[PDB]
């Protein structure tokens, strides 16, 4: 069956698959990077915050404890392509969680992917987007967490959607709450059980919403990070295993055409020698 | 028919002396080639792919007259090779009919200092 | 082995058109296409695609068309049959 | 089937050779080659690759090289010919 076409598709398959295998290397390799630098800064300053306002007892009494009605949403997503189905799960559950109602969140998603994947389902919704992340640091966090301030004014909550790295091979999407700048400055002035007379209240509740802000963000990029490499060196594994059996079948299908190639001229040969 | 001829020494060992015998035999791929020239000289139409239209007939007969029998027997060591890397071949399909084991030799063994050439999991 | 078959078939009939009940099983087929082939090579016939002679499908049904179930006024009986085909590649 | 190309063609040379324009539209010709390869296989003579005979490529070019743009001596007449061609996968 025009076997010239057939051994052409099947070096196709086989440049696939062997740059599919390369990458995953790469992905492996870049995997233990994330996961030296994700367990050098995970639970940085995580709850920290949180676990000292919960030990402000006076603060509790007077907490103003309400429903928010309005939220924001900053989704994390990486830029690279073939990364795996993590960028798709993350697009998929805001998704969900947004379809159902309208005008309710601002949606400031972050990666290529995940403001390309959002920006058709939700136009005049997403205003703007960070990609294009040389590396993953504190400083560039706070960066992030700045913005995320700007745009948290007009909303009550922010939350952030992102891959949570609990395993090499399991990466299980997860979502933190965060309160705005506006409540969390009228709830921490409450602050009284622990002093704070070095930096003056008005200075040290701006600087702590930043730490309870940026601890967060950089945190999350670190877990969605991991689970980029992660879940990219799962997908090369199972794309190069597709693109191994799918070679492999055609290599039949050449030799089965070879036989029949043979068999046609030959019973030619035949045809003309015998008269 | 140089290897009948090394089967017709065996069957000497078999019924007369009644004892058991090991028959080597060359990579049948040389035994079923020359079948298939010897067939195209005497003007004798090819199979599909070249070879002779008393491939089974042919192989038959080496392949039954090998077997085990109330005075003795012979086992037959003989090499496989595939034309082409092709499995569905004719000549080797035809013969894996018949092969009850198969011994396959691996290079990697070799390698590591373990100088038994054969595969414990492809052989079967 | 191009006639075992038939003979065997011929064996089963017996019991069909005696309203005895039979079962016939082939063992691999592709070997009497391999004989047949041979026989049709030898005879200088044209081979057609796989040099198979064109008629292997009537070798082939003409065989199998012979077991049935016969009706009951002619005895009842039957002849079962279980050809086996032996493929390559598992194509 | 062989003959009606040519014949076909011939009532275009009528055209071109009186300064006229023409326009020869030949159904697909695989099919002409199979009645040509019949006629051939019928007459016992040696076939050549896929059966066809050995001159299967002259008779299309003799019949598509005579459409041909006449000079202003003979008239300027012009025959365009359109043959068909049916493939059987895209091959």
């Amino acid at each position: 069956a025009n076997l010239k076409q057939l051994k052409i598709r099947m070096k196709a398959i086989g440049s696939i698959k062997k740059i599919t295998k390369a990458m995953k290397m790469v992905a492996a390799s870049k995997m233990k990077a994330e996961t030296s630098r994700l367990e050098n800064g995970r639970n940085f300053a995580v709850g920290s915050v949180q676990k000292m306002l919960e030990n402000e007892s006076y603060v509790q009494k007077k907490k103003s404890t309400t429903a928010p009605k309005s939220t924001l949403l900053v989704p994390i997503t990486s830029d690279k392509g073939l990364c795996g189905s993590v960028n798709s799960s993350i697009v998929r559950e805001v998704k969900r969680l947004a379809l159902n109602n309208r005008s309710a969140f601002g949606l400031l998603p972050v990666g290529e992917k995940g403001s390309s994947g959002l920006s058709r389902p939700f136009p005049d919704l997403l205003k703007s987007s960070i990609v294009n992340i040389q590396n993953v640091n504190f400083p560039t966090a706070a960066a992030i967490a700045h913005q995320v301030s700007t745009q948290g004014a007009g909303y009550d909550q922010v939350t952030l959607i992102y891959n949570h790295f609990k395993n090499a091979i399991s990466y299980v999407v997860k979502h933190q709450e965060l309160l705005p700048r506006a409540q969390f400055l009228n709830l921490f002035k409450y602050v009284t059980r622990h002093e704070a007379v070095e930096p003056e209240l008005e200075y040290s509740k701006n600087y702590f919403f930043e730490l309870y802000m940026a601890s967060s963000v950089y945190n999350a990029l670190l877990n969605s990070s991991a689970s980029e490499q992660a879940s990219r060196m799962n997908a090369m594994e199972n794309a190069s295993k597709n693109a191994g059996e799918i070679l492999s079948k055609l290599t039949l299908d050449y030799n089965k055409a070879r036989q029949a190639k043979i068999t046609m001229e030959l019973i030619e040969i035949i045809s003309g020698a015998s008269i | 028919r140089v290897g009948l001829t090394g089967l017709t020494v065996a069957e000497y060992f078999r019924d007369e002396e009644g004892k058991d015998v090991l028959l080597f035999v060359d990579n049948i791929f040389r035994f079923t080639q020359a079948c298939s020239e010897v067939s195209a000289l005497l003007g004798r139409i090819p199979s599909a792919v070249g070879y002779q239209p008393t491939l089974a007939t042919d192989l038959g007969a080496l392949q039954e007259r090998i077997t085990t029998t109330q005075k003795g027997s012979i086992t037959s060591v003989q090499a496989i090779y595939v034309p082409a890397d092709d499995l569905t071949d004719p000549a080797p399909a035809t013969t894996f009919a018949h092969l009850d084991a198969t011994t396959v030799l691996n290079r990697g063994l070799t390698e590591l200092g373990i100088y038994p050439a054969v595969d414990p999991l492809d052989s079967t | 082995q191009f006639l075992a078959p038939y003979s065997g078939c011929a064996i089963g009939e017996f019991f069909r058109d005696n309203g005895k009940h039979a079962l016939i099983i082939y063992d691999d087929l592709s070997k009497q296409a391999v004989a047949y082939r041979q026989m049709s090579l030898l005879l200088r016939r044209p081979p057609g695609r796989e040099a198979y002679p064109g008629d292997v499908f009537y070798l082939h049904s003409r065989l199998l068309e012979r077991a049935a179930k016969m009706n009951d006024s002619l005895g009842g009986g039957s002849l079962t049959a279980l050809p086996v085909i032996e493929t390559q590649a598992g194509d």
